[PDB]
């Protein structure tokens, strides 16, 4: 994906991902449940959005998701096993 | 003295620099009415949204910004106004407004830098914090926060030509999310996927969002 710059401070999450949907100038979309009462330690540096968000998403439970339209979403981080 | 009328079309954002050298960009489907005296730098906002940003530092005269509601006192402020049919709400990031309702202009209400208002004729409506640093809009954007769908789909429809509406049992539903402003077909489209509701679009210019059946 395209890269863009981020200065994100630690905070709830939500806020922090419409922060960051601003900085990526994304189409981001997710059920309001699913980030409410989470929290993230931020991000700041330049980074590939997709990789971004995975940093912003650390410790939350949550990873992005994306299909086939150019649109990003977010869900319960995927089972391993 | 200078005066100019600006509109701009459902759909447009429009920079404007005045006289003075302060930028206001004009948001959707606005109406903004400028006329610079010897007192005072008089905007009036009579449709729609702007936001005034790089505020003149050195003009001796007050920037005022009035809608049929009231009046908003700028000093060297950035500051989003937006007319809606009962009241103005006015965003502050930079500075401070002082708040004047036309009915009960003394004493002023001071908004400072992230704090945002609604006032009518007679005052105060309501009043909240804000951490956002600019308007969504001004970027291309809109950002919803948990915003109920009703007035999400609402404050869409202002970008388009037709209706937009969700059936009542949808109404409270929570939007969460950022949204370019350049494709608002995604927009609606993204929404009612994360939402697990179906688009009715069987006229042009009419479109429901619906419980999945």
């Amino acid at each position: 994906s395209a890269q863009a710059d981020f200065d994100i401070p630690a905070g709830p999450l939500a806020p922090a991902l419409a922060h960051f949907g601003q900085s990526a100038h994304i189409l981001l979309s997710y059920p309001t449940a699913l980030t409410e009462g989470r929290s993230t330690s931020g991000l700041a540096g330049r980074f590939d959005i997709d990789q971004g968000l995975a940093i912003l998403l650390a410790g939350t439970g949550l990873e992005a998701s994306r299909g086939a339209n150019a649109s990003y979403s977010l869900q319960a981080s995927a089972s391993t096993g | 003295d200078w005066r100019a009328d600006y509109h701009s079309r459902i759909g447009e954002q429009r920079r404007l620099t005045l006289a003075d050298g302060t930028q206001v960009q004009l948001n959707t489907d606005s109406a903004l009415n400028v006329a610079f005296d010897q007192q005072a730098r008089r905007l009036r906002l009579v449709r729609g949204e702007m936001l005034i940003t790089r505020p003149a530092l050195a003009d001796s005269r007050p920037l005022w910004v009035d809608t049929e509601h009231g009046r908003l006192e700028s000093t060297l402020a950035q500051f989003n106004v937006r007319l809606h049919g009962q009241h103005t709400q006015a965003t502050v990031y930079q500075g401070s407004v002082a708040l004047q309702p036309a009915l009960h202009a003394y004493p002023p209400i001071l908004l400072g830098a992230g704090e945002q208002a609604s006032f009518n004729q007679q005052g105060l409506l309501a009043r909240q914090a804000v951490a956002a640093v600019a308007p969504a809009w001004s970027q291309g954007m809109l950002v919803a926060q948990g915003q109920p769908l009703a007035a999400f789909i609402e404050d869409l429809a202002r970008y388009r030509r037709g209706h937009l509406a969700c059936d009542p049992a949808l109404a409270g539903l929570r939007v969460s999310g950022t949204f370019p402003l350049e494709n608002t077909d995604k927009i609606i489209a993204a929404v009612a996927e994360t939402l697990q509701l179906e688009v009715q679009h069987f006229t042009r210019y009419w479109v429901t969002l619906k419980p999945r059946m």
